[PDB]
């Protein structure tokens, strides 16, 4: 199980930190990813972080979002800056226990999800 | 022994593989469980568990070798050369289930012409 | 049976300096969790015979030390491969008898052309061959 | 028995076609003979063997097995970059061995130069995969 927290109302230009809490097993050998779904369009990839902390970002969030994780506490985070109305979405945290040698940006690669958290920007 | 799995196969042909195609190793050195099929070029898992896969591929032009697992590209290693022979090597440990398939492929860099005496080999074995 | 095995690739491309541990951040396989992807170090909890291997993509001179030890790490071997400007893959391997708490890892030198890209992978792998007592 | 070894070149007898890896890193059950470069099988079964040898000019190497006096040159692997720069030629295979069978690495006398210095390493390794059943 994954549980997303931290969403809510932000004013544009502002910042927001989301958290994803993992339980059931240790997730220290998994890829963690953030995906998002705005109303009307589909689940787009946001950011992912490898087991050892390697970060990979969508082009739409490069320079603005920071993905992080804490292997001792089973936690992953999405620190969002310079927020825009296009970032309004439900944000979903996902985990891949069986990746290939390069981490995937496809939503079908992520074997567990949480109840998403709603981010609303201005 | 049916509850183990090991193979070593080689490639003997003057036909180069097509770009992006699976590499068929058509010649057996060891294959006592028949787990690599030398007519399809594919490993198919009979005994589930953790496998080590490794290759060494001779080439005299640019070669990238891709390891695939049931149609998903796992790893890629590339070696550039213009006339001289070198060996492209790569390998990976994978946990497999029954029926999962493993093969090697090339991408747009496809050369597998070794000089005489420089071979191309693919091996795999179940570890635990 | 003790199943101890790892395969890990490098997906960050920060330049390595001399004597830095080479981190392979992305875990393909890490059975019994004895590889630490935040560091790049394997740490032996089950003493016995292990095989370690790597394949490193490169675009220039690469030398890496294979390191071992409990307390102060020591060099087992150095592997060198000199590409001039162009994309290459190089490999090294070693069977080691390890005691409990021994670290095994790859260490960078001044010849630091090692890359981790989707089209040119760098991977570090290891597995237990035979445990002890 | 847990047969597994790794040996390197530091002060080898220079001589003939058999590539002698004189300096032993690991030699569990002592099957590798550092005087001769030959692995000698005691436990029948399936073994993996692999080498990573350093060259600066042209080299051709083979993994060779003997059974009951009869030699089997199974696979060859070459690097002909011929540039003065460190190149690694690597190869490996599974061999099924009976007791008394020998395995070694051979070099083409016609075309063959191994690096003779200290700053990087050439390695021959092998271990038992499954004993025979
Ligand atoms: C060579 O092997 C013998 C045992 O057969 C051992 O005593 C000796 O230390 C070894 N020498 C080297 C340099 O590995």
């Amino acid at each position: 199980q994954l549980v997303e927290t931290g969403g809510g109302l932000v004013q544009a230009g502002g910042s927001l930190r989301l958290s994803c809490a993992a339980s059931g097993r240790t997730f220290n050998n998994d890829v963690m990813a953030w995906f998002r779904q705005a109303p009307g369009t589909e689940r787009e990839f946001v950011a992912l972080i490898t087991a050892g902390g390697g970060t990979h970002y969508a082009d739409s969030v490069k320079g603005r979002f920071v993905i992080s994780r804490d292997n001792d506490k089973n936690m992953a985070y999405l620190q969002m800056n310079s927020l825009k109305s296009e970032d309004t979405a439900i944000y979903y945290c996902g985990a891949d226990e069986n990746p290939p040698g390069w981490p995937s940006r496809w939503s079908s690669a992520y074997d567990y999800w949480g109840q998403g958290t709603q981010v609303t920007v201005s | 022994q049916k509850f183990q799995s090991v193979f070593t196969v080689t490639r003997q042909t003057h036909q180069p593989p097509a770009p992006n195609s699976l590499i068929r190793f058509n010649a057996v050195l060891t294959n006592p469980q028949g787990d690599y099929d030398t007519s399809t070029g594919k490993f198919t898992c009979k005994v589930p568990g953790l496998y080590y896969f490794v290759y060494h591929a001779s080439h005299t032009a640019n070669l990238c070798v891709l390891l695939y697992r049931s149609g998903v590209k796992v790893v890629t290693f590339c070696g550039h050369t213009s006339k001289t022979n070198q060996v492209n090597s790569g390998g990976v440990l994978l946990r497999l289930q029954v029926g999962e398939e493993v093969w090697l492929a090339v991408n747009d860099y496809y050369d597998m012409v070794g000089i005489q005496g420089s071979d191309s080999v693919f091996s795999g074995f179940l570890l635990f | 049976t003790q199943k101890i095995a790892f395969s890990a690739t490098r997906t960050i491309n920060v330049p390595l300096r001399r004597d830095q541990t080479i981190r392979f951040d992305h875990v393909i396989t890490n059975m019994n969790n004895n590889y630490e992807p935040r560091s790049g170090k394997f740490t032996c909890k089950v003493p016995g015979l292990y095989y370690f291997t790597y394949h490193a993509s490169s675009r220039g001179n690469l030398c890496v030390n294979l390191m071992r030890g409990r307390e102060r790490a020591q060099k087992v071997v150095t592997f060198c491969d000199y590409a001039y400007n162009t994309f290459q893959v190089t490999t090294g391997g070693m069977v080691l008898k390890l005691e409990q708490g021994e670290n095994v890892f790859l260490q960078a030198t001044d010849k630091n052309s090692l890359l981790g890209m989707e089209g040119a992978n760098s991977i570090f792998s290891g597995f237990l061959l035979f445990p002890d007592m | 028995p847990r047969p597994a070894f790794s040996a390197i070149r530091r002060n080898p007898p220079m001589g003939g076609n058999v590539v002698i890896f004189d300096t032993v890193i690991t030699n569990q059950e002592e099957p590798y003979q550092n005087h001769s470069g030959r692995f000698v099988c005691t436990v029948p079964g399936y073994y993996y063997f692999t080498f990573q040898v350093l060259s600066q000019w042209e080299i051709c190497l083979s993994i060779v097995s003997s059974s009951r006096g009869q030699v089997r040159r199974s696979l060859g692997f070459c690097d002909t970059t011929n540039k003065g720069l460190f190149q690694v030629v690597s190869g490996g295979m599974v061999l099924q061995l009976q007791q008394g069978d020998q395995v070694w690495v051979e070099k083409d006398p016609k075309k063959g130069h191994i690096y003779q210095g200290s700053e990087a390493d050439s390695v021959f390794s092998g271990f038992l995969i499954f004993p025979s059943a």
